[PDB]
């Protein structure tokens, strides 16, 4: 399958993935294509922030999904 | 859902007979997203069809829907990520009238002839330009592989 | 009476009101943004009004040098960055800030908006500027000036469309399906909201249609942000008394936080074009003339009259962008000269009716774009 992970910059950043593929494997993806250490991310879907352990498809995440990058604020 | 106009449009366009457009499914939860199937006419398409989605806003009818081709289709108004651009529901034109058969009608135009003088794909907007028929052969044998059954 | 003198009844109300000594703000350039939100937050609003005294770890001795007007620019570069969700730019092609309805997914996200609200305010009173600054309407909001549904023309252009379609067309036969009730999606979930009393089982008809329209316009302005923007302005507040701002307007705010901005007078006339006009026109002669001639802060009233804002793209104006896409600087003739000139910001666009003597269209322009209230 494919993804897009939207950011409010508006980049659109595709990933390639497998409903398989952790939350933590599709951060790593991202610390890969776009350089963002994943200690720092926040994944949402559909309204749901994605706990990192979980996969995409507990999340239900079918494919076209768009999901959204946020990032964590330095102090916290 | 809410969506109140959004089941209007879609209760009248199961029902409009819809020749072109067909095969309208649609998720339920809010009708925020439609997929349907056109079935172009004339040629160079007339021997195929093509997965269409409808994207609309939360806010519709107060911004316009966004239309992507799900099959890949070879046409000089029509990207090769599938956005088109459809001047009707363009961000200069939208207006809150706007019906989505009307869309879809205006879209059918826009696949049954053309206009390159405002192309998506310059090439192809020249190649259709000029040389008429150059275009039609590739964009047959583009529909023969890529497009749908049944038309 | 007009801005520099404005300017400098501000700056005399701020050093007039500066308390002694110095605070001191201590910083590193990978840790800006913890370490700024940290010192700043410990400290009483008064202090903000003390001397400053930047340091950054690490350049400790040499330099300074430097400096920290530098801090503000980082600084401004990070908090206003809407990776973090605090504010969000305006739309997809124009970049100056508003608040982000998403911004609750930050943990104490009130905090961090008292903290900005500060800061820029801390800008202001050590006449600092910062990169980017906010949305005219943003600004409008500081002023406690009223929004009005052409302040949507600028933020959102699709939702303006249709709302003044919707003012200037009969929709009895339209079969338009419109109730008193909006949605709007964050973060991919989408939510709804009643206008007045159970405003989703109201239908808008020709009778109601102008309250409608009413409701919408605060609502589009308003909607999800009404804590994090009254943290905002509590923390500004605190810093410097919004009433010292009264006789400023929003354009003239911009132009004190972010810089006087360069203009290549160049630059410009290579890349304006012309409708109904053309290079050799004389009404465009005599603009030319009447752009060369001026201040630098008419230049930007001026690109904010026809922009709306004071701030030109990386690049100049090769690159300018509009609402729907790129659009450069536009001149277009219009009807009657019993008029004022007028502009259309999401099109880049000045119409100028033809005046009939040079004279005539400097004092015009001069009055459409220096009264903008």
């Amino acid at each position: 399958m494919q993804i897009l992970v939207k950011t409010f910059t508006w980049k659109t950043i595709t990933l390639e993935v497998e409903p398989s593929d952790t939350i933590e494997n599709v951060k790593a993806k991202i610390q890969d294509k776009e350089g963002i250490p994943p200690d720092q991310q926040r994944l949402i879907f559909a309204g749901k922030q994605l706990e990192d352990g979980r996969t995409l498809s507990d999340y239900n995440i079918k494919m076209g999904s768009s999901l959204y990058l946020v990032l964590r604020l330095p102090g916290q | 859902a809410a969506s109140r106009r959004l089941m209007k449009e879609l209760e009248e366009i199961r029902k409009c007979g819809m020749k072109n457009f067909r095969n309208i499914q649609v998720d339920e939860a809010n009708l925020l997203t439609w997929q349907g199937l056109i079935v172009p006419d004339n040629p160079p398409y007339d021997k195929g069809a093509f997965r269409i989605e409808i994207n609309f806003p939360a806010e519709y009818p107060f911004k316009p829907p966004k239309i992507t081709f799900k099959t890949k289709i070879y046409h000089p108004n029509i990207d090769e990520k599938g956005q088109v651009c459809l001047p009707v529901i363009s961000a200069e034109n939208w207006k809150p009238a706007t019906k989505t058969d009307q869309v879809i009608q205006s879209l059918i135009a826009l696949v049954n002839d053309p206009q390159p003088e405002h192309p998506l794909r310059a090439d192809l907007a020249e190649e259709y330009s000029k040389d008429r028929k150059k275009f039609c052969k590739n964009a047959e044998e583009f529909t023969k592989k890529y497009g749908e059954k049944r038309p | 009476r007009g801005f520099r003198w404005k300017l400098a009844h501000f700056r005399y109300l701020c050093q007039s009101n500066a308390l002694p000594s110095h605070v001191k703000i201590n910083v590193s350039r990978q840790t800006l943004f913890e370490d700024s939100f940290q010192q700043i937050m410990a400290l009483k609003p008064y202090d903000l009004r003390r001397r400053l005294y930047v340091i950054f770890r690490g350049e400790e001795g040499l330099d300074y040098g430097g400096l920290a007007r530098e801090w503000f620019f980082l600084l401004s570069h990070e908090v206003l960055n809407p990776m973090y969700c605090l504010f969000e730019y305006a739309g997809k092609n124009n970049y100056c800030l508003q608040i982000n309805p998403a911004s609750t997914i930050n943990p104490d996200h009130l905090s961090y908006f008292c903290f900005i609200g500060r800061f820029i305010a801390m800008a202001l009173f050590h006449g600092k500027f910062i990169d980017t600054g906010f949305s005219l309407p943003f600004y409008k909001r500081m002023l406690s000036k009223k929004l009005t549904i052409k302040d949507l023309e600028s933020i959102d252009t699709e939702f303006y469309n249709s709302l003044i379609w919707i003012r200037d067309n009969n929709i009895e036969e339209c079969g338009l399906e419109m109730y008193f009730s909006v949605d709007m999606e964050i973060l991919g979930k989408v939510t709804s909201h009643d206008l007045k009393l159970g405003g989703s089982n109201i239908l808008v008809t020709e009778e109601n249609k102008d309250e409608y329209i009413g409701l919408m316009t605060e609502w589009r302005f308003s909607r999800g942000v009404q804590e994090q923007t009254k943290a905002f302005l509590d923390g500004f507040n605190e810093v410097v008394p919004l009433q010292w701002l009264q006789y400023f307007d929003e354009k003239e705010l911009e132009v004190m936080l972010c810089g006087m901005q360069e203009v290549d007078l160049a630059d410009w006339q290579r890349n304006t074009v012309y409708r109904h006009y053309t290079r050799n026109s004389k009404q465009i002669i005599w603009f030319w003339q009447f752009v060369k001639e001026t201040d630098n802060e008419v230049r930007m009233r001026l690109l904010q009259f026809v922009t709306g804002t004071c701030r030109l793209p990386l690049g100049g104006f090769a690159e300018l962008m509009g609402s729907n896409g790129p659009q450069k600087f536009c001149i277009e003739k219009v009807g009657k000269d019993t008029w004022l000139p007028r502009s259309h910001t999401c099109f880049n666009r000045l119409d100028l009716p033809p005046y009939k003597s040079y004279e005539q269209l400097k004092e015009k322009l001069l009055f459409a774009i220096e009264e903008t209230e």
